[PDB]
């Protein structure tokens, strides 16, 4: 339990210079002279320290359990006076084979460097997806995004999973087990992360119909 | 009826004179067209009204904390006032008066910041992240609703007939009136009477 | 039919994404009126009122925001008792939300009363 | 609805604000020119 | 991100999924979730009296006339076109030719008028 | 000032008080009543703001 | 089934996000009960309580009428073609969808737009929320046509304040919304002209929790205070007027101070009393003065032995008499077998109260699940 | 507890006269009053003596005024109205602890999981008793702890030194309006909204539907006065519920139309100004009634009013 008094000691040293810095501020505007020169020395010497504070609680976290897994990297490249400025850029998903899947892409000026800022801000858009007897979508769902067209369908529970790189790697990730999918169109990596994205976000759920319409959803053989 | 009587203080207040030319969005608060000016229902200003408020005293109890975000010279002494009382001893005047005019003041609320001179004076941002932020902008100088918006913060404001609709999707407690200085001080006692009420129920 | 059958369909949608609460289709027909009957029964408009039907038609009706897109057919489309089911899998965009409307000898129904009543008939269109 | 309609059968309650009917005033064919409204610019409000 | 729903719904549906820790306002919208008001199929109607029509004319009528505003009164004293068209809907209202009406609350403004220019003159007597 | 009074309202009457629907002036309802009314809750020991004169 | 559709459409049902709302639709007899409207009820509510996915559910009337109460001049034939088990089974339902009523284990929610006789409101009031509007009235003529105020209303009644029970019970006073939200029967008031808003904010509430329903319901409603005419500022003539033993007490002390000092609110009370069957005034106050310290089921159970015993023409026919001089030959003239109301002793009134299930026949008694349902109310 | 002793007196006097009439058939209802009066003195005495815990342990020797069988029944009784009082508060206390919170997310993970119907009642009634028996558990707990700490301070300080009811108290959506002020408000809101024409029609239900059709079937020369003083029996008219039925009878009968305003011609909850008269003397202008004209000139010039 001790990640929370570890804030808890730099939340008070937090307070504790935020009002020495506000008497300092009080007194800064009838003080003239020297005395006004030492206070503003005073004042810079504090906002130092709190700078040094505020940046200490900066501390990322991963979760344990997730999968982080990379999808592209890249090599693009600016034009200078000089000649030709390089750097890269990583996009990567990560998963917990329960539900929650998201991605986060990043600029560095090398291949490693590029993963890890990704790696860091890969757990901070983290979405939900709902599955049908955890192996499969509730029904066939088709969307777009940009140029790229993807179509998925579900599957009885002993077909597999088939699909290309890139939703294969999204799909496993979230806890998919028997679906089917197909890309059409331009086969962008980035916009093809967005598009299954948004097609496992479009799909409506026995339960949302449910909600919406006030009847009752019932399974076939439950019939 | 008493129902009848507390409308009437709201017509007294002012608060039913929108302006001109309303959005789609607002035609469900309005009620007429008259001596060019859209009409704003007092019915619908009152349950807006109830709801925001039994929010505001309801975190009192969970014990969050609240930011109040004023861009109007005209309302200064009733939201200092308000934010004395709510706030506590945790209340600093420089960023309450000066931190909205920095874009990024919460989606970069660690960012560090260096003394200069005598300037618009210095302030930091907030140590805790607040849970609500209550806007008395109507000119929309600051990004104080998209940034909000950006970090997931649940938003009180008060809404214009003219507002655009990517600034009033954002808005989770939407109050339909204008913001002439009764109403802004019946919405501020509003406030300040319920989150007392609220604290002294702690023994507080 | 078809060509005002889908005009007030098309103007029920346009309308619905506008969040409205009424809408007024003129000109009506019965085959449009037992349509929207098929609807209410479904749940996806709350009331509909039919206005002077024998002279000059005028059909309100009532909206919720529950409807995604109805479509009429512009084109002759037969089917049998037994198509109806394999058709509707390839006829919904979602294959599992959503009716088929044909019409038959026994009436105006949807695609699963017919499939009790095993009758076939022409597709008029689907609402889903 | 109900008291909105029973309060416009009373006093004079739709009255303009001050500040709607100032700008009314404010606003009351094309405009002066920009070399002689700068030249008015010039001369005057640079008080 | 690219969830649909409000903020309480989404909120939720996050939550229940074990995706984010529960913030702290979520029990509050919970308690007290934000209003709703129904369709309204986009249209304003215009309010009007049926005073209008004498309203109009007051200001031929009696040319310009009172001004209780500028006069920051209340939003609840009449303005004599107001209690000028209450006297002809309610004059009319028994039957009462209508130009016959005009007149007689045309004459019983100018007696008030008359009445008040005394009143004043009594002011500057006992003044 | 009794002969005063009584002439100083006579450029009232005709409807000396008017506002048909004036509940305030009318009654006596305190603005403390008003606001106990307003969000449904009892405001006894309550100090919320101070006058809006002051 | 196809055989069902007329009673498909005499009870409606609306679905909303997490609530279903029963309407009901018989604008011919006023939202008259029958049995097959009963029975659908109790099968709907039952199925309801017994879904996960349903949070709270509701009961809207449909038109200028809420419930105008049961059905009689059915139970008038069919006790004229000589057999009692059809009304024996209404009884017995309409009891038994109080009882769970009472019972029920989520949010109930009674919208009240028109009028109210009888069992209408038995099926309502004792639910966890009741709304009532500016055009709700609240009455009990059930001593006019010579029955007893059944299905719970000796419960509701009896633990009003005073005696204003006993005095709406003998008198058929009707009542307004106010005057209901004053005497506690009703929870919250609204207008019409605001019912839209209301039936949607709590048609859109994904929430079980009642204290936060009943702040929507608080936030949406409206603020009322009784009048200076209202029946509640006389409550010191109920007390003083109605607190004695036998009903010869009471009839003779209004009759001695409409002499003395003739007050217009006596004569109108017994103008009120001297048209009701005279059996019945006993058997009514008797019914008043012991439910006051009875439970629910308690109650239920000697409503349905003096029900049981009323229509089966034990000692009297006031029952088909009034049924019949006011909906039937509706000559506003009915004559009762006792003609006058000193005749009647305590015999036959301990007859109406009697224990029929010591005559051996346990079809006599009404029945109710009390262990499986475990009652609290 | 002062509702908890008036309702123990209400119930006893109830069962306890109900025995004496059958216990003494002879004695009539005065002598079963004051047997009633010494029997409820007596347990009064009883639980000042001893409490509530006095009258269920076991039965004491009774007083020579009464006999043994008495005092036998009086204690029947007595038990008979304990067992009900606590019945009553365990159904009460049982009636919120099945919605306390933590019972309710145990039955929503049951109904996730899918156990549903009797079985996910019995389990909900199950964990609500098991509720009620941690706070009677903790409640002993407490009134010992509080009986220890009064008795441990008086030792210390000792040591140290030397039937009939009625009454409204109005409460609306958890906000009590229970001071006279209120009142006051509400008398001068409603006089307001009666002066400014704002106040609406009651509703017309029941018998007087067909006393306003009856009143649009009413003939020429036919006397109005004893439909009129039932339907003010009824409906009890002010001067909206007047106004109204004058509104509707104008599309009924016009003679009956022309009956009824002059039928009322002097009545205060009609609140009759000038606009009265002045319409009614312009419609027989119109209908050319002359010598009308002069009888509501006369019940005119009668107030005072010319
Ligand atoms: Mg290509």
């Amino acid at each position: 339990d001790d990640m929370k008094e570890r804030d808890d000691i730099l939340l008070e040293k937090l307070n504790a210079i935020d009002k020495k810095l506000e008497s300092k501020l009080s007194e800064l505007d009838h003080t003239f002279g020297k005395k006004g020169k030492r206070l503003e020395e005073e004042i810079r010497d504090l906002a130092e320290e709190r700078n040094a504070l505020t940046e200490k609680k900066r501390q990322p976290l991963y979760r344990k359990g997730y999968d982080v897994h990379v999808i592209d990297v890249k090599k693009v490249a600016k034009v200078t006076k000089g000649g030709r400025v390089e750097r890269y850029t990583a996009l990567m998903v990560c998963g917990n084979y329960e539900g929650v899947i998201g991605y986060a892409k990043a600029k560095a000026e090398t291949g490693q460097s590029a993963m890890q800022k990704a790696y860091e801000k890969c757990f901070q858009n983290l979405h939900y997806i709902e599955r049908h007897e955890e192996h499969t979508i509730a029904h066939a769902i088709q969307t777009s995004y940009k140029k790229t067209k993807l179509y998925l369908w579900p599957a009885p529970t002993t077909t597999g999973m088939k699909a290309g790189r890139v939703v294969k790697t999204m799909l496993l990730l979230a806890g998919f087990k028997n679906i089917k999918s197909k890309v059409i169109g331009s086969r962008n990596s980035y916009n093809t992360v967005k598009a299954v994205l948004k097609a496992l976000n479009a799909v409506e759920t026995p339960k949302d119909v449910q909600e919406k319409f006030g009847r009752t959803v019932v399974e076939k053989y439950l019939l | 009826t008493l129902h009848g009587a507390v409308i009437q203080k709201l017509l007294n207040t002012g608060s039913h004179l929108g302006r001109r030319a309303a959005e789609h969005h607002f035609k469900q608060y309005a009620y007429g067209t008259r001596n060019g000016m859209t009409i704003i229902d007092s019915d619908k200003t009152l349950i807006c009204l109830r709801s925001a408020a039994s929010f505001v005293a309801n975190l009192a109890s969970a014990r969050g904390n609240i930011f109040f975000v004023n861009t109007n010279p005209l309302f200064d002494e009733i939201v200092e006032l308000t934010s004395r009382r709510i706030q506590g001893d945790a209340y600093n005047h420089n960023r309450s008066t000066n931190l909205w005019k920095m874009g990024g003041f919460l989606t970069n609320s660690y960012s560090p910041k260096k003394f200069r001179s005598r300037h618009k004076k210095l302030c930091f941002g907030p140590t805790t992240m607040p849970d609500c932020v209550v806007v008395f902008d109507a000119e929309r100088k600051s990004s104080v609703v998209l940034e909000a918006a950006k970090l997931q913060i649940p938003v009180v404001a008060i809404v214009d007939p003219n507002v655009p609709l990517e600034f009033f999707e954002k808005i989770t407690y939407p109050v339909p009136a204008r913001d002439s200085v009764k109403f802004v001080y019946l919405f501020c006692n509003v406030i300040t009477k319920c989150f007392v009420a609220e604290q002294m129920k702690m023994g507080i | 039919g078809r060509r005002i059958l889908n005009d007030a369909l098309r103007t029920i949608v346009n309308a619905e994404r506008r969040g409205k609460a009424s809408v007024e289709l003129k000109p009506i027909s019965t085959v449009m009126s037992s349509f929207l009957r098929i609807m209410k029964e479904k749940g996806y408009i709350k009331n509909f009122q039919v206005h002077d039907p024998h002279r000059v038609g005028r059909i309100t009706v009532d909206l919720q925001g529950r409807v995604n897109d109805c479509k009429a057919l512009t084109y002759r489309q037969d089917v049998k008792a037994k198509e109806i089911e394999e058709y509707t899998e390839r006829t919904l965009p979602t294959r599992q939300w959503g009716y088929v409307v044909v019409t038959t000898p026994d009436g105006i129904l949807d695609h699963e009363e017919a499939i009790k009543r095993n009758v076939g008939g022409q597709v008029l269109g689907f609402f889903y | 609805m109900h008291y909105m309609g029973l309060f416009s059968k009373a006093g004079n309650i739709f009255r303009q604000p001050r500040a709607m009917q100032a700008s009314n005033a404010m606003l009351q064919s094309k405009i002066f020119v920009g070399g002689l409204s700068p030249s008015t610019d010039v001369e005057l409000l640079k008080e | 991100s690219w969830m649909k729903g409000d903020l309480l719904s989404k909120t939720r549906r996050l939550v229940g999924g074990l995706a984010t820790r529960e913030p702290v306002w979520l029990k509050a919208m919970e308690a007290s979730p934000p209003p709703v008001f129904p369709r309204s199929n986009g249209n304003l109607k215009k309010i009007v009296l049926p005073e209008d029509p004498y309203v109009r004319r007051f200001a031929r009528k009696h040319p310009e006339a009172k001004l209780v505003e500028p006069n920051k009164v209340s939003a609840f004293i009449p303005d004599p076109a107001r209690v000028y068209g209450c006297r002809v809907l309610e004059l009319t209202k028994n039957g009462i030719s209508e130009d016959d009406a005009m007149s007689v609350a045309n004459m019983e403004y100018l007696a008030e008028r008359k009445e008040k220019k005394k009143a004043y003159k009594r002011l500057k007597e006992l003044a | 000032l009794f002969e005063k009074e009584e002439k100083e309202l006579t450029e009232v009457i005709k409807g000396p008080d008017r506002a048909f629907g004036d509940l305030i002036a009318k009654s006596g309802i305190t603005d403390e009543m008003l606001d106990s009314l307003i969000a449904l809750k009892d405001f006894q020991g309550v100090q919320g703001l101070p006058p809006l004169t002051e | 089934s196809a055989s069902d559709a007329d009673v498909q459409d005499q009870v409606s049902v609306e679905g909303k996000a997490k609530s279903r709302a029963a309407i009901l639709d018989r604008p011919s007899s006023l939202n008259a009960l029958s049995a097959p409207m009963v029975g659908r009820l109790k099968r709907l509510y039952e199925s309801w309580e017994e879904n996960p996915a349903i949070s709270f559910v509701l009961m809207k009337g449909s038109g200028k009428t809420f419930c105008s109460g049961a059905d009689v001049l059915p139970l008038y034939h069919s006790i004229n073609e000589g057999n009692t088990e059809e009304c024996k089974h209404f009884f017995g339902s309409l009891y038994n969808f109080v009882y769970l009523q009472g019972t029920y284990l989520k949010p109930n929610i009674a919208i009240m737009d028109g009028v109210t006789m009888g069992c209408g409101g038995g099926i309502s009031i004792p639910g966890m929320f009741r709304v009532a509007t500016d055009k709700t009235v609240l009455a009990h003529p059930e001593v006019q046509i010579g029955f007893h105020p059944d299905a719970g209303a000796s419960y509701y009644l009896s633990r009003l304040p005073g005696y204003l029970g006993e005095y709406l019970a003998l008198t058929g006073q009707k009542l307004d919304g106010v005057e209901m939200i004053a005497c506690g029967l009703a929870t919250h008031f609204c207008l019409h002209s605001r019912l839209g808003m209301v039936e949607e904010r709590i048609g859109k509430l994904l929430t079980d929790d009642p204290t936060v329903i009943e702040a929507s319901l608080a936030q949406y409603s409206d603020l009322v205070y009784p009048d200076n005419t209202s029946v509640l500022h006389k409550i010191e003539m109920i007390d003083r007027y109605f607190g004695l033993d036998t009903v010869e007490e009471i009839i003779e002390a209004m009759e001695n101070e409409v002499a003395d000092s003739g007050n217009e609110w006596c004569k109108k009370t017994l103008k009120q009393v001297k048209e009701a069957s005279p059996l019945s005034l006993k058997i009514t106050l008797q019914s008043i003065r012991e439910g006051r310290f009875q439970t629910l089921d308690q109650c239920l159970t000697r409503e349905y032995r003096i029900s049981l015993c009323g229509v089966s023409k034990t000692v009297s026919g006031d029952f088909c008499e009034g049924i019949r001089a006011r909906l039937v030959d509706k000559d506003f003239a009915p004559k009762w077998d006792p003609p006058r109301l000193e005749d009647v002793s305590k015999d036959m009134v301990d007859c109406y109260f009697s224990p029929a299930t010591d005559a051996d026949d346990s079809e006599s008694e009404l029945k109710l699940p009390t262990a499986q349902r475990e009652p609290y109310f | 507890e002062d509702g908890t002793t008036n309702e123990f007196l209400s119930r006893f006097v109830w069962i306890m006269r109900g025995k004496v009439s059958e216990a003494y058939p002879d004695c009539d209802k005065k002598m079963i009053d004051g047997m009633l009066l010494l029997i409820v003195e007596k347990v009064v005495e009883e639980i000042e003596r001893g409490g509530f815990n006095k009258v269920g342990s076991a039965p004491p020797s009774p007083s020579s005024e009464f006999s043994d069988d008495l005092w036998a029944t009086i204690w029947e009784v007595s038990n008979t109205v304990l067992k009900d009082m606590e019945k009553e508060r365990k159904k009460e206390k049982m009636k919120q602890y099945v919605q306390s919170p933590e019972v309710m997310e145990m039955c929503r993970f049951a109904g996730e999981i899918g156990i549903r119907g009797d079985l996910l009642r019995e389990l909900r009634f199950k964990w609500a008793r098991e509720k009620m028996d941690d706070a009677e558990f903790y409640e002993s707990l407490e009134q010992q702890r509080d009986l220890d700490n009064s008795i441990r301070e008086s030792e210390t300080v000792d040591g140290e030194v030397e039937k009939r009811k009625g009454k409204l108290k109005y409460k609306i959506y958890g906000l009590e309006l229970s001071d006279p002020k209120w009142v006051e408000m509400a008398d001068k809101i409603h006089e307001a909204e009666e002066e400014a024409d704002w106040r609406e029609p009651k509703p017309v239900t029941g018998k007087c539907k067909l006393v306003m059709e009856k009143l649009e079937s009413l003939q020429e020369g036919d006397d109005p006065s004893g439909l009129l003083a039932e339907w003010a029996e009824l409906l009890e008219p002010n001067r909206v519920d007047w106004i109204a039925l004058i509104n509707q009878l104008r599309e009924g009968n016009t003679h009956a139309y022309l009956k009824v305003a002059e039928g009322v011609l002097d009545e205060k909850s009609f609140n009759a100004s000038i606009s009265d008269y002045s319409k009614l003397i312009h419609i027989h202008a119109k209908e050319n009634h002359i010598e009308d004209v002069e009888r509501i000139l006369k019940k005119m010039s009668q107030n005072g009013i010319f």
